[PDB]
């Protein structure tokens, strides 16, 4: 039946495999407005999952140090 | 369009702290509003306007003896040429508003059509002749998040003082509902998905799949 | 960046437990408070205000 | 195989006679009937499929086509006015509170989706029970924006709160068109003018500027109106967005709002130019906005050794129509002194960009 | 104090149970390109 | 920490008035430049 | 052949994990993400 | 196989054959939060010292917050 024998190198169970717990989630994106702007919005929230200042905390604890 | 970045640019600087225990927070709000007014005056003078060459090496061009009759000069930058030609098309009221070409324009353009768009007119005109601020804005937005963290911990413990019965049952339900989420992806790890131990709801699923 | 449901749900629990286990006085977090108040940033910053305020008078 | 003794499923009277739709209730009636039954874990599916048919086929579940839908959705929307009343303490404490909060946020996003096509928003504005809820959410978000102590956010619930504003604001974009104010002190305008000064995010700033612009049409500027609640603290901000030369969406929204704010009467123009931090911005931005992303002739031959532009951007078109309307104000109002102080700078932009001479016709005929 | 918390994030998680739940994928023993060779050799031998 | 509050209060109170001084002076200079530009 | 059917199960039962698993469906963030996917861009004019 | 059972028994019978386990075996904290989650459960009828302790910790976090703001003023 032309089924590969287990000696061949296709054999591996999971090489690329994503679980919904590992899906990327929509989050607040941060925008840059020049370098002399302090009245600009600097955020863009369209209904993301964190959609608050919690994303800033996540960035603070993991990547901020 | 503004470019998205990979680091938070600003923070909300919360205001649920009691304004009679922590002081000078209004001083911070006044300083931030003043810096918000100290750069609206800079961006304005970055778009500043200047009128320095109405009439006044490749910046100087010698005009032809024909175009020298619509300018009053025989040399000058190309800006003066295109500006003075437009001024001549404007003073003599030649635009059709009821460009209609004049008599001297016939010669300067070498055209007898007596009617030509302005685009072609200026075509014939051409035919005849910074780091440190990013670090400061990341250092400040790296403190308004530490402030936004300590303020959240204060908000939690203060909302725990009032109604502790309501906060503790919420903590115990969040715990019993989050330790379940984290234990939902430990079934697929490539060393327990080929040992036939989890294949003896992964049985009704094959029923739905075969039916599908 | 690159946050996911697991990375977020495991962050909420960490924040809830850091507080609960602190209410029970089981957590010692003095090596975190010795980064805000105890360092000389509480005194040296005041020693910088003590001179900027005087420079702002002339 | 096909035999009576094998199975009794076709004897002589039903083997091709049953209709092609005899397999249960249709996918729409099933949604409508499983929505008023009291069993949970079932509403979480009906409100999932309605949420799907509001982004893949909204013309099928339109409110006008089914005049028994808003009565059902209000049963999930109204309890939010009580849940949102909390959210300053621990209001979610079990698995039945979240079950009634998500079942409400889904019913709110479904209305937010069905409130985008025309001839469907004409049903929300008729029922006061939804406009009152939107006003309530805007009131709470004003309390969050101002900073008063009567209502605090309890940041741990911000996840459930910042997903309600970004839906009610989108419900206001489609509703602000169908209403026109006639009184000075009026909600739906004091809340938006307060939120705009705080929201600090581009999506809300644009949604608010569009809502305010749509709350000033079909009105005359000769009497008290909603346009008198704002002052030189908010107008000194909407015009400041013109200084932001990093995008082509805030500039368009600000120019559109000013064009809608100026349209009626000439006293609006006299009021807009009162301050000395709003005239200095327009005087030094409206000339430069006629050559924004227009590929200037690139005069660079002064350091070396022309290809004049052909079209103009959307921002240049809007700023052109703005100067057109500001041109014909009066012979004494500030609307003419402004266009006169801008002539020696609009002239250079007319000399370097040909196609403006056809669009700036009305501005030139008035000077 | 049986629990000690530091400024970093890994030790903070390690003190609590969540220590190993901040990884995108669980570690493996059969994804090694050597273990699969040995298993394939044993199968070919049988 | 109260000494910090008194010092920050005095420093902010002094800086706001200094900035408003060198802000109105600059606005006056811009007005003079404006009339010197329209005359030209 | 067995490791090519244990791959379709695990790839057709992991994708359907936010609509079947109870403690994963009705949680916060998962519902927020599901709603966020169906936002429907606003009519410009 | 003749056929005396459902069509779906063979699929599971083929998927659940331990044919590679015999050759794989030849080659190859959190206890605190399991008891704290019930110590709080038993703590949950007075709840007086709980609130007093919470207020005592809030008095510390509002102080580290004041220190953070006292530094943000200098940075600004």
């Amino acid at each position: 039946s032309n089924i590969p024998d287990p000696t061949l190198p296709p054999t591996e169970m999971m090489t690329r495999f994503l679980h919904p717990n590992w899906y990327a989630l929509p989050t607040t994106v941060w925008l840059k407005y020049g370098n002399y702007n302090s009245w600009a919005p600097s955020f863009n929230e369209n209904g993301t999952v964190v959609d608050s200042t919690t994303r800033g905390l996540i960035w603070l604890e993991r990547i901020g140090y | 369009n503004p470019v998205p970045v990979t680091y938070p640019t600003d923070a909300y600087i919360p205001t649920y702290l009691p304004d009679d225990k922590v002081s000078n927070l209004a001083d911070l709000k006044k300083l931030i509003e003043m810096d918000s007014r100290l750069d609206l005056y800079l961006t304005r003078r970055r778009l500043d306007t200047s009128i320095n060459l109405p009439t006044n090496d490749g910046g100087k061009v010698q005009y032809s003896p024909n175009l020298a009759t619509l300018i009053g000069m025989q040399t000058g930058s190309v800006n003066d040429a295109v500006y003075s030609i437009y001024k001549y098309i404007l003073i003599n009221n030649l635009f059709v508003t009821e460009v209609k070409l004049d008599s001297l324009l016939q010669k300067v353009l070498d055209t007898n059509a007596a009617h030509l768009p302005l685009m072609n007119v200026v075509q014939t005109v051409n035919k005849l002749v910074d780091a440190e601020d990013t670090a400061k804005l990341r250092e400040i937005t790296k403190l308004a998040l530490q402030l936004n963290s300590s303020a959240q911990k204060y908000q939690f413990f203060h909302e725990l003082s009032l109604h502790p019965r309501e906060t503790l049952t919420h903590y115990l339900w969040s715990s019993k509902q989050n330790e379940l989420v984290l234990q939902g992806d430990q079934y697929f790890n490539e060393d327990a998905a080929r040992t036939s131990d989890i294949y003896s709801s992964l049985m009704g699923n094959i029923s739905l799949l075969y039916s599908q | 960046n690159n946050v996911t449901l697991k990375n977020l749900t495991a962050f909420q629990l960490l924040s809830q437990r850091e507080n609960i286990c602190e209410l029970l006085n089981l957590v010692e977090s003095t090596e975190r408070h010795n980064s805000i108040i105890n360092p000389e940033r509480q005194r040296m910053s005041l020693e910088e205000m003590k001179k900027m305020l005087d420079a702002l008078k002339n | 195989t096909k035999s009576i003794h094998y199975s009794l499923a076709n004897f002589n009277v039903f083997q091709s006679l049953p209709k092609e739709t005899a397999r249960g209730v249709d996918d729409l009636t099933r949604m409508e009937m499983a929505l008023l039954s009291g069993i949970p874990e079932e509403i979480k599916w009906s409100l999932k499929k309605y949420l799907t048919y509001s982004n893949k086929a909204p013309y099928m579940i339109s409110l006008r086509t089914l005049p028994d839908l808003l009565p059902l959705f209000k049963t999930f929307i109204l309890p939010l006015e009580r849940i949102v009343e909390g959210l300053n303490k621990s209001s979610i404490c079990d698995s039945k509170a979240m079950d009634s909060l998500q079942m409400g946020l889904n019913a709110l996003l479904i209305l937010r989706n069905l409130a985008q096509d025309t001839d469907s928003v004409q049903i929300l504005v008729k029922d006061r029970e939804i406009k009152s809820f939107i006003l309530f959410i805007l009131k709470k978000f004003q309390c969050v924006a101002t900073g008063d102590n009567k209502w605090q956010l309890y940041e741990g619930n911000a996840t459930f709160f910042n997903e309600l504003t970004h839906y009610t604001l989108d419900l206001m974009e489609a509703i602000s068109s169908y209403i026109a104010p006639a009184m000075k002190d009026d909600h739906y305008f004091q809340t938006l003018v307060s939120i705009l000064n705080y929201t600090k995010d581009r999506y809300m700033v644009i949604s608010i500027l569009r809502s305010l612009s749509r709350l000033l049409v079909r009105s005359k500027a000769n009497e008290e109106s909603a346009a008198d609640n704002l002052d030189h603290k908010t107008l000194s901000l909407i015009v400041s967005f013109l200084l932001l030369e990093c995008d082509s969406e805030l500039i368009i929204a600000s120019l559109d709002f000013l064009y809608q704010y100026i349209l009626p009467g000439s006293q609006r123009i006299t009021e807009l130019f009162k301050s000395k931090e709003c005239s200095l911005i327009l005087e030094a931005t409206l000339p430069n906005l006629l050559s924004y992303n227009i590929a200037t002739p690139d005069y660079h031959l002064l350091q070396k050794h022309v290809k004049f532009p052909q079209e103009l951007s959307d921002v240049s078109k809007v700023a052109c129509t703005f100067l057109c309307l500001l041109s014909n104000d009066t012979d004494d109002g500030a609307g003419s002194a402004f266009c006169q102080r801008i002539r020696p700078l609009v002239l250079h932009k007319l000399a370097d960009i040909p196609p403006l001479t056809l669009a700036l016709s009305e501005y030139m005929e008035n000077t | 104090k049986p629990i000690k918390i530091s400024a970093d994030f890994n030790a903070k998680a390690k003190s609590l149970g969540l220590e190993s739940k901040f990884s995108n994928a669980t570690k493996t023993a059969l994804g090694d390109p050597d273990t699969e060779i040995r298993i394939s050799a044993r199968i070919s031998n049988r | 920490i109260e000494e910090s509050q008194a010092i920050i209060q005095e420093l902010v109170k002094l800086t706001m008035e200094k900035l408003e001084s060198k802000f109105t002076k600059l606005c006056d200079l811009e007005t003079q430049l404006e009339m010197e530009k329209l005359k030209y | 052949k067995q490791k090519s059917i244990r791959q379709k199960l695990i790839n057709n039962v992991a994708s359907q994990a936010h609509h079947n698993i109870p403690y994963l469906r009705d949680s916060p963030f998962t519902a927020a993400a599901q709603r966020s996917v169906q936002i429907r861009s606003k009519v410009i004019v | 196989v003749g056929g005396h059972k459902r069509v779906e028994d063979c699929i599971e019978k083929f998927l659940s054959l331990p044919i590679e386990d015999n050759y794989i075996r030849e080659v190859v904290g959190s206890k605190l939060m399991e008891c704290v989650n019930d110590a709080v459960q038993t703590l949950l009828d007075k709840l007086g010292k709980v609130s007093d302790k919470s207020r005592e910790i809030s008095e510390k976090y509002i102080e580290e917050s004041q220190a953070i703001i006292q530094e943000l003023v200098k940075l600004t």
